[PDB]
């Protein structure tokens, strides 16, 4: 367990930790096809799956194997919402 | 310095909750005080004496009474006037003075 | 008053109405006098008293009015009841606070 | 001001107002392992 | 052999103090209502007018023993606010005592 | 009696009745006649009512017609509606869900005043439901009740108050019509009387007074006594009629452009306009009387004046200063006071009639906007009525007002006084009364003007109390709303036999005495000090020549439920509101008994609520079987009454009738037939005598429990039958059809062996909780979705009602079928159910005992309830020592031995009680019945039993026998006869218990309730408790792994199956969102260790 | 209630020595120079001047002196800001006096109206530039810069509401009088004569209390002040409501039989309006 919780202002450098990827293009979703987008809102390429075990290409959706980064989309499958445990950011110039 | 337990009747733990025990000890018989009358409307009661739940809720929040009375500033004595509807109170310190 | 110690002195002690009392199981004798003696004098709405007071007992029963004007604070005691649980809630929640 | 006549959301408004963890709660939570029923005397019984 | 030394805790709304929630052992009966022992009803405020009682059941081994042993009734007998038992012969009781 | 099948309740009454019980539920029959303008009401109208009498239609047409337009060219009316007769009858409407409606039809006329044409047609309006003779209306097969309402009158009402801030004495002064906009006044904190026109922003009076012509001239000389209003006057920057006109056109309708003519058509079609603004007839004649305004004269003129609101605003002034007394500049005197809301001479009953002619005026004013929408769009002449009016809208008020109201109730029939109760209900809320913002505590009290006209003690224990009430059993509706009671006339202090139903307005003018007072030579009084009422309930004793006016009876102020409670004036009142609101709820039982020691209302509560069977005509009885019964009258009719068997109430209680005839009886007329749920003979029946002992016993009747022997479970005494009720539909879904078969997806055959053919149960089987009924299957390729009984259910299938579209009978949107299955139970009372009396007596049952093992009597006679001694007193209800006592006197009768003259105790019995067999019954009316000297004396007598011993003593007592010692208890007991009720709080309906199920997705816990079936409040109290113990590992437990935690509940569940250590959250779980969207934030957060 | 005008209370000793319950609770002693609550200033008497002052020829100056000091730049002070150009002038001005005498409302009443007259008028050069706007939003939206220059210019405002103040003052009437009396050209200016003068104004007088009141009808009020005793009201009404929260609900009920609650004939507003201090006085 715990005993103590303490705050305070996050550096650039913990956020670009925090995250595993970058952030770019303006749009949340595409309505033809109902797929996500890409570099953008809704990360459907640096935190995981669309919903679960997938990955944006569909290559791999099988539990058997976990961890093998798509030679495609480099994802990681795997489950448990991880896109809502998840932060991305930018290097705004 | 708080003492023993009620429920045990032997000497308090560590840990215990004091606290909730005081506030519950306290609020569970306040529906055997009186009240502020509890109609819509009227006269305001305080005219006469009320000294339930408000004296408590007052003591409480250590709000200014109504029936306020002055004390004693400095030991000493009393010299007592009245005029109309007035009184005038003066102690004076039996060992300092002003 | 009077009705209430003549009553309770009237009354022996192997009487089951006051030993039930006097023995600290139940009751008063504000009820023994209400139903032995006199009911007494009742609330109107406002909460005042009615200076007509009820001469019957809830054993020789009681007249239409006196009953309808017991009725008066028998309905007044329903939400009374119930303020006061709202008003100790606040005091509890402050202290407990 | 969004789409119509409204204050856009926001990040840190979302805690200021009851939703977000901080606001509590002075309800239940329905808990399960539990029942109700009327309540017999037993006489027979310890207090245990 | 599941029922046995597995306590189940009783309350009974408005809680309005911490005797409002018992541990108690359960019996196993036939029948479709609770049997509650008759000194723990001035605490919970009971009676058998129709009155009804919620039972909660404990799994983890510590909140059973917080259950057996800060909780239990034959441990309550008094109150946490003046000392006082609470598990006292009742009307009943009293006047075949007196 | 007056009954002719009256079984004989001797009585202890010392009074006579000069006016019978009126009928019980001629206050929602008289109400739909009215409506519907049926020949009676016309009848009763013209003798005591105008010479043209209008119903509630006919008025409402009437002020629609005529229908003419802008152009004033074209005109409709309507007039004389017609009904013929109904398409089904009550049971067939029941049976095949329909509604008891008759077609309504009206005259249609079209004028043009072009060229003189007419072209009239009879057109169709809809049908119209009609009021059972049991006082209720049929919806879809429901038993539905139209519950009056109680309403401030139209009228003009000031109220004094005091200023929250100025702790002032201010006034004020409210105008409310049936219809329109209100008007009110105010003499503000400041000394400024003021105007608040149609509720909107608080400028002057004297605008107002300009807006309708009139010059400061007469403005000082109708007023000028006063100073403030001078005073108002001076400061009206808005001097000048059009000024003020433009001022009121402003705040009513602000900025948008103006115009002087549109100004004078607003303050006219607002308030003098009878189209925008209606004083019905009330409202007018209310003003009339209290101003002083057009006394003696053709009321005709229903709506407001100009008059009016000037003799408004005088009184309003002469009473912020105190003048008691005023006169209209041509009117009368007049009382300058203020007027109180709760009065009933202010309150008003909107009967069921009234609140359907309310809603058909609304579908007809959009009727109206229809008709005038299509009347100038379609070539002249071409059309006719059958063209310009579409129904369609009409009927949906109607449907509605029924499906979907506050006033219109799924009827409560747990028995028949429960149904009989909700008719002679008064509800002061609904639609047009105080709804959620005056559910105060001043409203909830009891009136003196509600002696004879609202029972002071008949209202629900619920949120209710105060709101809703029942109707006093000898009082009736004024055709205004307001509601009478008689009174008898005295001339000179000698009771005249004459008859007068007054109002709370008269009334309280007069000196109005008691029942009880006393009579010697046809009338007069003993007595020199009688003791009466006044104006404010101001009880006092005055002269017996001061009186003008007399109760007919005691029981007036009473109800039907509360005159049948026998020692009422024994018992308080809080205890008595509980033995009303418990024998409302008392479930029948198989075969009822009705009370040895009862009142005289109950046999009348039984006929006049309908689930007894009367003749319709003398006659003699041709048939008599279970179901039919066949009878020949004198004129040679043949009558055939089919009676409900087994039938299930909205309530689950059985609804099964039974006759009590045989075969060749000579039958009078209103002579009962049947008996139904809780009758016995024409008698409310609703439990039964049981023999009682006043005493505790070993623990097992402590704090209100109660004890009872296996007698009662052996015989089937206190068992009762419910019926329950299980639908499935068959409706579709897009993939296919939701087909109703047997050839269910893979399961036990075993499960297929109670269902016939269809995949339906087999009427007699027996069912228990997931036992199929039927199967129903919906596509995928096919799913199993079957009606299987719910938790804690069980019952023979006694029979099935099925709606299929094969037959088009009628069916909702998107449906082809309908199965509804009825299950019965034979339910014995048991440890836990709810027992009572009528006293407020009540108790669960905490131990059965053996016949063995119960105190008996040197006799043999063991007692069937044990009841404790230390109940009695605290609680204020020995009505139940005194009925004991009777029971006894009653079950063993009793012979006075007057060989030495009657004793004294007995020099005011009514001779013929003066014996009285075995198994008697008798009659205590609630302030007219037995007292303590004709009941002490009269235990002595009590005829002994088949031994010539006496069980019972001349003090109620007896001497028993432990059954399980053997010993006599050192003391004797008090032993008797107590009428004991069994209520629909059962264990079985209460005990409810959960471990896993469904949650509710949205807050992520269980759900709450018992059907849904849920879990158990963990408030915040609880909390509290569970802290001050010391307890943070139950709290946690709670918290997380029983109603939010999602992923923990699941590894909880598989631990305990499986064996092993109940685990713990390692590190506290619901911070991990809010620890994500704090960090999102750029705070750096680090959970420490 | 009652009052009480003259020199010697002595006229109120009989008042309490036959109706007491109104001589120690009710009546209300005042002398001419007490009628404002806050000050007795009485052994301060006048020479003639009073006459002046005390008639109401004197409203007229009055009415002059507050339009003595609804005053006009003498010359354009500079609008201060950087992308904009000063449209501050006498016209402008001028434009708004007119408009705020033309509601017929007390100064503090219709320094709103002549505010939002003023931004209106600022708002030309919000999208007066030069022919119109000159942004790429003004084909669709001519007003992005008009309301988002003059709706914060409600916030970039110092300099603006300062330069304000100078002619449209919310004057508390204290000091109405004593720049009043001080000056020379004021008593002119707004009809006085100068027998009126006087170097120290707060030296107040037994004939300048009418005037100082009837200061308090011709000005107004702030009608903006209480805006915390909102919140803490709400935030009370809150407290109650979570009050009545906690308590039991009718379905939740381990009771017999269904009865009264509080929450069925209470509310938050009232169940809170009886906690509060509500302080009490004799009137
Ligand atoms: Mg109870
Ligand atoms: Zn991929």
């Amino acid at each position: 367990f715990f005993d103590e919780l303490r705050i305070g202002l996050a550096t650039a450098d913990d956020i670009r930790n925090w995250s595993y990827g970058e952030v770019k293009k303006p749009e949340t979703i595409n309505y033809r096809t109902l797929k996500p987008e890409k570099d953008g809102l809704f990360c459907e390429k640096i935190f995981g799956p669309t919903r679960d075990w997938e990955c944006y290409c569909g290559k791999y959706k099988r539990v058997r194997f976990k961890g093998i980064i798509c030679e495609r989309c480099g994802v990681e499958v795997t489950r448990a919402k991880v896109r809502r445990e998840r932060m991305g950011h930018i290097e705004l110039a | 310095c708080y003492g023993r337990s009620m429920a045990t009747g032997k000497l308090v733990d560590i840990g215990e909750a004091v606290g909730i025990v005081a506030a519950q000890s306290i609020g569970e018989p306040g529906t055997q005080l009186t009240m502020r009358t509890f109609h819509q409307g009227g006269v305001t009661g305080g005219a006469d004496i009320v000294g339930g739940l408000p004296r408590v809720q007052e003591l409480f929040e250590a709000r200014v009474p109504r029936n306020k009375a002055p004390i004693a500033d400095v030991a000493g004595r009393v010299r007592l006037e009245e005029s109309d509807k007035f009184f005038k109170i003066t102690i004076v310190p039996d060992d300092g003075g002003e | 008053e009077e009705v209430g110690k003549a009553l309770e002195e009237f009354y022996p002690a192997d009487n089951p109405i006051i030993t039930i009392v006097k023995s600290g199981a139940t009751g008063n004798l504000t009820q023994t006098r209400t139903l032995a003696g006199m009911k007494g004098l009742v609330t109107n709405p406002k909460g005042e008293f009615i200076p007509r007071p009820i001469k019957s007992s809830f054993r020789e029963g009681l007249t239409v009015l006196e009953y309808f004007i017991n009725t008066h604070g028998a309905r007044k005691g329903l939400a009374d009841t119930a303020l006061r649980t709202a008003d100790s809630g606040y005091l509890t929640r402050r202290l407990v606070d | 001001t969004g789409p119509g006549n409204r204050p856009l959301k926001s990040l840190s408004d979302l805690l200021k107002g009851k939703q977000g963890r901080f606001r509590q709660n002075l309800l239940g939570k329905r808990v399960d392992y539990s029942g109700r029923s009327v309540i017999v005397v037993g006489p027979q019984l310890k207090l245990h | 052999e599941v029922i046995a030394e597995h306590p189940v805790l009783l309350n009974r709304a408005p809680t309005l103090h911490r005797l409002g929630i018992q541990a108690f052992e359960p019996q196993l009966v036939e029948g479709k209502a609770i049997q509650l022992h008759p000194l723990v009803c001035e605490a919970f405020n009971a009676d058998f007018d129709g009155d009804q009682m919620a039972v909660h059941l404990p799994l983890s081994a510590e909140a059973q023993a917080e259950a057996r042993i800060l909780m239990l009734s034959s441990n309550n007998i008094l109150s946490p606010a003046s000392g006082k038992p609470l598990a006292m012969p009742r009307l009943d009781m009293v006047t075949g005592l007196y | 009696n007056s009954v002719p099948g009256a079984p004989n309740r001797v009585s202890f009454a010392k009074l006579r009745e000069p006016l019978e019980v009126p009928g019980l539920l001629d206050v929602q029959t008289d109400s739909f006649e009215w409506l519907v303008g049926s020949d009676r009401w016309r009848q009763a109208a013209i003798d005591r009512g105008e010479e043209n009498p209008v119903g509630g239609l006919e008025e409402v047409l009437a002020e629609l017609s005529p229908i003419e337009d802008f152009s004033g060219s074209m005109s409709l009316s309507f007039s004389d509606p017609r009904f013929d007769e109904v398409k089904a009858s009550v049971d067939e409407c029941k049976d095949k869900d329909m509604t008891y409606a008759a077609p309504l039809f009206v005259t249609a006329e079209f004028i043009n005043n072009n060229t003189g044409e007419i072209k009239s047609q009879t057109v169709f309006m809809g049908d119209f439901p009609m009021m059972t003779e049991k006082g209720t209306f049929i919806i879809n097969g429901t038993e539905r009740v139209v519950v009056s309402q109680l309403v401030r009158s139209p009228g003009v009402y000031f109220d004094e108050t005091i200023d929250k801030s100025t702790e002032k004495t201010l006034h004020s002064v409210k105008v409310i019509p049936g219809r329109g906009a209100w008007l009110e006044f105010d003499v503000d904190k400041r000394d400024t009387v003021g105007v608040r026109i149609d509720r909107k922003r608080r400028q002057p009076v004297t605008v107002l007074l300009k807006a309708l012509g009139w010059t400061n001239e007469q403005i000082v000389e109708r007023f000028g006594f006063s100073e403030i209003m001078m005073g108002t006057l001076e400061k009206d920057t808005t001097s000048g009629t059009d000024e003020a006109l433009l001022d009121i056109y402003r705040k009513l309708r602000p900025g948008e452009p103006p115009t002087k003519e549109s100004a004078q058509t607003l303050l006219e079609n607002l308030f003098f306009k009878e189209k925008r603004y209606d004083l019905a007839r009330v409202g007018r004649y209310k003003v009339n009387k209290k101003l002083g305004l057009n006394a003696g004269k053709p009321i005709t003129s229903s709506t407001l004046t100009e008059e009016d609101v000037v003799a408004t605003i005088e009184y309003l002034v002469r009473l912020h200063e105190g003048q008691t007394s005023m006169t209209v500049p041509g009117g009368v005197e007049v009382p300058v006071e203020v007027d109180d809301i709760d009065h009933f001479g202010n309150r008003r009953l909107r009967t069921v009639g009234e609140l359907i002619q309310n809603q058909i005026r609304v579908g007809l004013s959009r009727m109206e906007r229809v008709v005038r929408e299509r009347m100038t769009t379609q070539d002249v002449e071409a059309i006719t009525p059958q063209t310009l009016i579409n129904i369609r809208p009409v009927v949906a008020a109607i449907k509605e007002f029924f499906g979907t109201s506050q006033l219109s109730q799924f009827m409560d029939q747990n028995n028949p006084l429960s149904g009989l109760t909700h008719k002679r209900r008064l509800s002061a809320l609904g639609p047009g009364g105080l709804s959620r913002e005056r559910a105060g505590l001043e409203v909830r009290d009891v009136h003196p003007s509600h002696y004879g006209r609202m029972c002071p003690i008949e209202t629900p224990e619920g949120p209710n109390i105060g709101l809703i009430g029942s109707l006093s059993v000898y009082a009736r509706v004024n055709p205004f709303g307001f509601i009478e009671t008689p009174y008898r006339k005295v001339e000179n202090g000698v009771v005249t036999d004459q008859i007068d139903y007054l109002t709370a307005d008269e009334e309280d003018r007069h000196v109005v005495a008691q029942a009880n007072s006393p009579t010697d030579e046809n009338g007069r009084f003993t007595e020199d000090r009688v003791m009466v009422r006044k104006k404010g309930g101001e009880v006092e004793f005055v002269s017996a020549d001061q009186v003008d006016y007399m109760d007919v009876s005691p029981r007036q102020m009473v109800s039907v439920a509360t005159a049948m409670i026998p020692f009422l004036e024994h018992d308080d009142a809080n205890r008595a509101l509980m033995g009303a609101n418990m024998q409302r709820q008392a479930v029948p039982l198989v075969r009822s008994e009705a009370p040895l020691v009862g009142t005289g209302m109950e046999l009348r509560a039984a006929i006049d609520a309908g689930d007894v069977v009367v003749a319709d005509k003398t006659g003699v009885i041709e048939e008599v079987s279970a179901d039919y019964i066949t009878v020949m009258a004198d004129d040679g009719t043949r009558q055939s009454y089919r009676l409900r068997k087994f039938a299930r109430s909205n309530h689950g209680t059985c609804a099964n009738q039974r006759p009590i005839v045989d075969a060749g009886q000579r039958v009078e007329a209103g002579q009962v037939i049947a008996d139904g749920p809780c009758t016995q003979n024409g008698e409310m029946a609703l439990g039964k005598n049981l023999l009682v002992a006043i005493m505790p016993w070993e623990g097992h009747n402590y704090e209100d429990a109660i004890i009872l022997s296996n007698r009662l479970v052996e015989e089937d005494v206190l068992t009762s039958i419910h019926i329950e009720e299980h639908e499935i539909d068959a409706r579709d879904t897009k993939l296919g059809a939701e087909e109703i078969t047997r050839d269910i997806p893979n399961v036990s055959d075993e499960v297929l062996a109670d269902l016939d053919e269809r995949g339906i149960v087999r009427i007699g089987a027996e069912v228990r909780d997931g036992d199929i009924l039927v199967g129903k299957v919906t596509p995928k390729e096919v799913r199993d979705t079957s009606l299987k009984v719910p938790h804690g259910e069980s019952g023979k299938v006694i029979g099935i009602r099925v709606f299929s579209r094969e037959d088009d009978d009628e069916l909702p949107a998107g449906v082809n079928e309908l199965v509804r299955v009825y299950v019965a139970q034979k339910r014995k009372i048991s440890d836990g159910d709810k027992l009572a009396g009528r006293h407020g007596n009540k108790g669960v049952i905490g131990k059965i005992l053996p016949v063995e093992d119960m105190p008996f009597l040197p006799d043999g006679t063991p007692v069937d309830i044990i009841l404790n001694t230390h109940g009695v007193p605290r609680r204020m209800n020995i009505g139940q020592i005194l009925e004991t006592h009777l029971g006894w006197v009653a079950k063993a009768g009793w012979n006075i031995d007057v060989a030495a003259g009657v004793p004294d105790w007995a020099s005011k019995l009514p001779e013929e009680l003066y014996s009285a067999p075995a198994d008697s019954t008798v009659a205590t009316p609630v302030f007219d019945g037995a007292q303590e000297g004709e009941l002490a004396g009269l235990l002595g007598s009590t005829l002994p039993n088949r031994d010539g011993e006496v069980m019972v003593d001349a003090d109620g007592k007896s001497t028993l026998f432990d059954g399980r010692s053997g010993e006599p208890f050192p003391y004797p007991v008090t032993v008797g006869y107590m009428y004991i009720l069994k209520l629909h709080h059962l264990v079985d309906d209460k005990i409810h218990a959960r471990s896993t199920g469904p949650y509710s997705m949205i807050t992520q816990q269980p759900l709450g309730g018992k059907a849904q079936f849920g879990g158990q409040r963990f408030g915040e109290m609880e909390c509290w408790a569970m802290q001050a113990y010391g307890a943070a590992y139950t709290l946690q437990e709670l918290l997380t792994i029983k109603s939010d935690d999602t992923v923990g509940r699941v590894k909880v569940y598989e631990a305990i199956v499986k064996g092993e250590n109940i685990p713990e959250p390692g590190i506290p779980e619901s911070f991990k969102v809010l620890l994500k969207e704090l960090q999102s934030l750029c705070l750096n957060v680090e959970v420490l260790s | 209630g009652v009052l009480v005008v003259g020199p010697t209370p002595a006229f109120l000793d009989h008042i309490g020595r036959v109706l007491p319950s109104l001589g120690e609770s009710d009546a209300v002693f005042m002398t001419p120079g007490d009628f404002v609550p806050g000050l007795h200033v009485t052994a301060e008497d006048t020479p003639e001047a009073a006459e002046v002052k005390g008639s109401l020829k004197i409203l007229d100056v009055l009415k002059a002196a507050v339009a003595d000091r609804q005053e006009l730049p003498s010359e354009p002070i500079p609008i201060d800001l950087s992308d904009v150009t000063m449209r501050i002038d006498a016209e402008t001005a001028k434009w708004a006096r007119d408009e705020a005498r033309k509601t017929g409302l007390p100064h503090n009443e219709a320094r709103a109206e002549f505010v939002d007259v003023v931004t209106y008028v600022v708002t030309e050069r919000a999208v007066a530039r030069i022919g119109r706007g000159w942004l790429t939003r003004d084909d669709k939206h001519a007003w992005e810069k008009m309301r988002a220059d003059v709706v914060g210019e409600l916030e970039d405002h110092e300099q603006f509401n300062a330069a304000l103040d100078a002619l449209w003052p919310i004057l508390t009437p204290e000091d109405v009088l004593a720049q009043l009396y001080t000056s020379h050209e004021r008593l002119r200016a707004a009809g006085a004569p100068e027998c009126l003068w006087r170097a120290d104004g707060e030296a107040w007088t037994v004939s300048d209390v009418p005037l100082l009141d009837e200061l308090v009808d011709l000005l107004g009020r702030n009608k903006a002040a209480d805006e915390a005793a909102e919140r803490e009201r709400r935030e009370e009404e809150a407290y109650a409501a979570g009050v009545l929260d906690l308590m039991v609900d009718r379905e939740d009920l381990m009771d017999d039989e269904d009865h009264l609650l509080a929450q069925d004939l209470i509310d938050a507003e009232e169940l809170a309006d009886r906690f509060k201090e509500q302080d009490n006085r004799e009137l």
